């Protein structure tokens, strides 16, 4: 955020809105600044996010962060599967599994 | 959702039998190209291709669109068999 | 707050709507926010409720297409939860298919 | 990293000395005991379960290696810690039904 | 990439249904989700704004030989959809008086010069015998939405401000799903629906925001 | 490599209206299978409502 | 010869190329039993002044669903040095064939935490949630889970 | 009354960033013009990146040049990164050009150069070669839009030819602030301040200016109804 208040742009517009929010939910103390308050929603993992459908905020300051995170060994491409007809089973002429 | 489902299951006494008079009558057309049908041509079910509407394929959507008209009958015992299955091949062949 | 007797809120006297999209309108607008209880006129009698229970009450009534009988149904005074919602489809499925 | 070391999958240096060359191939290099050891990389092997047994190069050639260093990354390793996966931004929130 | 087909199915002068497919992918919402703000924030429209009643002096009291309270009539009030046939007009006063055993409708406002009653048949209050109404409306052009308290307009001590319900439109509502064209499956297809007092029209209302949009596009013009 | 595009078209044709069938893993009851009209994707998985 | 543009002389694709559902690997042929032609099928030949041919496309296609870059090609026969296989077979061909693949709508993703989900859309980054920095995320872990 | 047409400032650094901001728009104009651009210019804003690759003496992706330290997987993911600007406007495709040798670290620049064609980062790393270390590359580059992905594109010049996957789209990031700002009368109206970063190929400005024309574009598919 530092960062910011010194490239010549402020606090946002909907940063207040949901600044507003995070308030009656209780998440920072009700008269501080912007920075102050971001600062606690920060320390609490929580930061505002911007749907890119809209640019509007979420309502609430979400979670985000780092995870690590694996695939695992069972992928669709393995595991996808139909059968018309086929082969059959000898004695019971049932088709095969 | 089947459009029309509650007042289907109004028409007969039990689900089932609903079931089996549109499978009947389902078939009745597969096999005689509609031309029984007791459908105007615009009530018919269209599909949409590629091209540009056609008449739906799906025998049972009509079947079923047909039940609601009230333009067929369902019951025990109301015909012989083989007098039907081919009344029905006289006035609209295969 | 009590107030000359009976009993009710600072927001069901600044914001007295006379239609539903109307107060919808206000929430537009940042004037208020759904779960803020105000003072709204649908179907008649002039109603305490939050615009969110309206939205909600619209949800049931466009969605059956019988705003009368969607009424009836839903439990409006009280947040939708498992049972309510539950309840609802019971009701809906014997008066309306 | 422990776990990559004991895996004997990722590859390091058996004495001092120096990188006398390197290679998506093979990694040669020459000992303080003037032996020229040389390493080939299995590259691109498969595995019972058909995931890609490969082994990365992770010195050049000039390199100054102290004894137990590292030379080539297994698979699931990067500089030899077991990498299992990747490290992504995450959003906790629900999204719309997905 | 096709022209995208355009689609309208309106009912009268209150509703209308725009659908416009196909769509390159994520189109659908960076179109009228705009679209979406601009028809609720600035098509203009008109709106009562202020009320003057004769022996009334706050908004919560009761009339007496009056069915209704004040907020009631205020609330009527509140719906009144009045259009402005000469552009330059941008505001007005509606005089009405009646008394004895009638309920007044929008029909009962001393007629005006270029101002349209639209939905005459609003019923405003209902008076008993002995109840009296004599009242004077401020009416204005504008845009949006303004609560009472936060515009003030007062023309006379004891005149009360109402909530300014200027837009025209009064719900925008688009809803864009998935479709596909051939081989190319991820366009979108972009349904709106608006719903207008009848004051302006949906497909007029969608015009103006579209308009609106352009012209804002044209200020990225001289850089400094 | 020989499926030309207007295979799906024609498949889009063939199964209008008919619905298939769906079992997942125990079929406790009755309803471990429903039927539903495929709307066919891109992709591997199956769409679950 | 489309179908088999990709083959060596002998019938092995080449190292390096692309093989889909339908795409011989292999070539093999062998010779047909005391079905050899009955008159339905030796006639329908009659007309096509091509008689009966004495043996069998049993080659080595690809099964559905699969495909890669073919990467390499083992060829084992007997009369060769080195070799002897299980009585009764001339020679075994092995190749093997590679597949880079991408994340995909079904694959499965987890977290040393026991969180685990099946990847079930995979949005443009324009849709993303993102920061005011104007940065996306990479994944969005709904919280009914924890 | 109405406010009228605000004031365009434009703060241009380098090729690579861009600040833009307008002012004085009514209140609910911020994200109702800064959100769509940004869409846009994430999306549809034309670009370029290498789309095939003919190593010699390679047949196939998974391969491994000796005296390269990088296997080929490494050197194709090296080249997506590369970025590169077409000068003249009507030019759809290039072929890059390059060999090296001897102990020498490859990098962007080493590739041959061409008219109508600048590499806009020319440190870029691609290769460690050693004694004996050979290379001689054909990449191919093409203007285009979006993310075109290898299996789809499929494009090769030679015959044992790597397709590539191909980020056409210019543009590495867009946010945009919205901040409060008053006309004197007026309070709660919005400052709209847009970002661009770019790689060069196209600018921060020129990414603007055809974002605003595609939206401008797209209006215009209101005009006839049915
Ligand atoms: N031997 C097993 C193992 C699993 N299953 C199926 O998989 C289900 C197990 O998933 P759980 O996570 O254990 O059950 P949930 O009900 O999904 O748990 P939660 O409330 O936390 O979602 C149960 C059952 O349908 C099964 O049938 N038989």
């Amino acid at each position: 955020f530092g960062k910011r208040k010194g490239e010549g742009f402020g606090v946002d517009k909907r940063e207040v809105e949901v600044l507003r929010r995070a308030e009656k939910l209780g998440l920072v103390t009700p008269g501080k600044t912007p920075e102050e308050q971001l600062k606690e929603l920060f320390l609490q993992g929580k930061v505002v996010l911007y749907d890119g459908r809209t640019g509007e905020p979420i309502e609430g300051p979400i979670v985000v962060g780092q995870m690590f995170i694996m695939k695992l060994y069972h992928m669709v491409e393995d595991k996808m599967h139909a059968r018309s007809t086929g082969p059959y089973s000898l004695i019971t002429q049932q088709p095969l599994g | 959702a089947e459009p029309g489902i509650d007042k289907l299951f109004g028409m007969v006494d039990s689900k089932y039998r609903l079931t089996v008079v549109v499978a009947k009558r389902a078939q009745q057309l597969l096999r005689h190209g509609f031309k029984n049908t007791v459908l105007e041509p615009e009530e018919r079910p269209k599909m949409q291709t590629l091209e540009g509407l056609f008449d739906d394929p799906n025998a049972v959507t009509w079947a079923m669109k047909e039940l609601l008209t009230g333009r067929l009958v369902f019951g025990e015992n109301l015909v012989p068999e083989d007098r039907l299955q081919k009344e029905m091949e006289r006035l609209y062949p295969v | 707050i009590k107030v000359a007797g009976r009993e009710t809120s600072v927001g069901r006297l600044k914001y007295v709507f006379a239609n539903p999209d109307e107060a919808l309108l206000a929430v537009a607008h940042g004037i208020v926010d759904l779960q803020d209880v105000v003072t709204v006129r649908y179907m008649g009698k002039r109603l305490e409720t939050s615009p969110g229970r309206i939205l909600f009450a619209r949800i049931v009534a466009e969605a059956v297409e019988d705003e009368k009988v969607a009424w009836e149904l839903i439990q409006l005074d009280v947040p939708q939860e498992k049972n309510s919602l539950k309840d609802l489809v019971y009701q809906a499925f014997l008066r309306l298919g | 990293e422990r776990v990559v070391r004991d895996s004997l999958a990722a590859l390091y240096a058996e004495e001092d000395g120096e990188v006398a060359k390197v290679d998506g191939n093979r990694i040669v290099v020459r000992y303080e005991d003037g032996r020229l050891v040389e390493y080939p990389l299995r590259r691109f092997y498969r595995s019972n379960q058909g995931t890609a047994l490969d082994q990365r190069p992770r010195v050049v050639v000039g390199q100054r290696v102290r004894k137990g260093d590292l030379l080539a990354d297994g698979p699931a390793s990067e500089n030899g810690f077991l990498a299992l996966g990747q490290n992504v931004l995450v959003a906790i929130m629900p999204f719309d039904g997905y | 990439l096709k022209a995208p087909v355009f689609t309208v199915r309106t009912q009268g002068r209150e509703y209308g249904e725009f659908v416009l497919e196909p769509l390159e992918r994520g189109f659908g919402v960076t179109l009228g989700n705009p679209l979406r703000r601009i028809l609720l924030s600035s098509i203009p429209g008109t709106a009562v704004t202020s009320v003057y009643i004769e022996d009334v002096l706050h908004e919560f009291s009761t009339i007496p030989g009056v069915k209704e309270d004040v907020v009631e009539i205020i609330l009527n009030l509140k719906e009144l959809v009045v259009r402005f046939l000469n552009p330059s007009l941008q505001t007005v006063t509606l005089l009405l008086k009646a008394e004895g055993p009638k309920e007044v409708k929008a029909r009962d406002f001393l007629p005006v010069a270029d101002v349209e009653i639209m939905n005459p048949d609003l019923h405003i209050a209902t008076l008993e015998e002995g109840g009296r109404l004599n009242m004077e409306v401020r009416v204005d052009r504008g845009v949006g939405y303004v609560p009472a308290e936060k515009h003030g307009i007062k023309d006379r001590i004891n005149a009360i401000p109402v909530d300014a319900v200027f837009s025209p439109v009064r719900r925008v509502a688009f809803q864009v799903e998935d479709t596909r064209l051939g081989q190319r499956t991820d366009l979108d297809k972009l349904t709106l629906r608006i719903w207008t007092d009848g004051s302006v029209t949906p497909l007029e209302a969608l015009n103006q925001a579209v308009e609106i949009l352009r012209e804002h596009l044209t200020y990225f013009s001289n850089p400094q | 490599r020989d499926i030309k595009d207007e295979v799906w078209d024609a498949l889009e044709e063939v199964i209008h209206g008919k619905v298939v069938l769906l079992n997942r893993a125990p079929t406790l009851h009755r309803l471990g299978i429903q039927a539903f009209q495929p709307v066919l994707v891109e992709g591997q998985s199956i769409q679950l409502h | 010869e489309a179908a088999l543009r990709d083959l060596d002389e002998e019938g092995v694709v080449r190292i390096g190329a692309e093989v889909k559902p339908g795409d011989i690997l292999v070539g093999r042929t062998s010779f047909k039993g005391e079905s050899e032609p009955t008159p339905e099928e030796r006639l329908l030949r009659s007309i096509f002044g091509e008689k009966a041919r004495d043996v069998k496309d049993t080659s080595l296609r690809v099964p559905p669903g699969e495909g890669g870059i073919v990467v390499r090609t083992v060829r084992l026969r007997r009369g060769d040095p080195g070799v002897e296989l299980k009585p009764g077979v001339r020679e075994v061909v092995r190749v093997y064939v590679a597949q880079k693949r991408k994340l995909q709508v079904g694959d499965k993703l987890a977290n040393r935490h026991g969180n685990k989900g099946v990847v079930a859309k995979i949005l443009p980054v324009e849709d993303m949630p993102h920061l005011p920095d104007g940065t996306p995320v990479d994944v969005i872990l709904n919280p009914l889970g924890v």
